[PDB]
């Protein structure tokens, strides 16, 4: 949820509960 | 397509919504496509079982 930093620290909630690298 | 729409867009390499649209792309391939004529697939041959 934020381009570059996006899966990283834009949303790491979704990004444990899946683990995508575009949203 | 065969192949999703990426064929058939303008390419998205520009800065605005990249990301965005790839994941878009790629979700709609993915489902749509292999998983429901996967489905059709599977439906005839567990007919045919």
């Amino acid at each position: 949820r934020r381009l570059t930093a996006r899966e990283a620290a834009t949303a790491l909630a979704a990004l444990l509960w899946a683990v995508v690298a575009r949203a | 397509a065969g192949g999703g729409i990426g064929d058939e867009i303008e390419d998205p390499a520009g800065d605005e919504y990249e990301l965005y649209r790839v994941v878009f792309d790629i979700t709609f391939f993915f489902f749509v496509i292999v998983i429901l004529l996967a489905i059709i697939q599977g439906l005839i041959i567990d007919a045919f079982g």
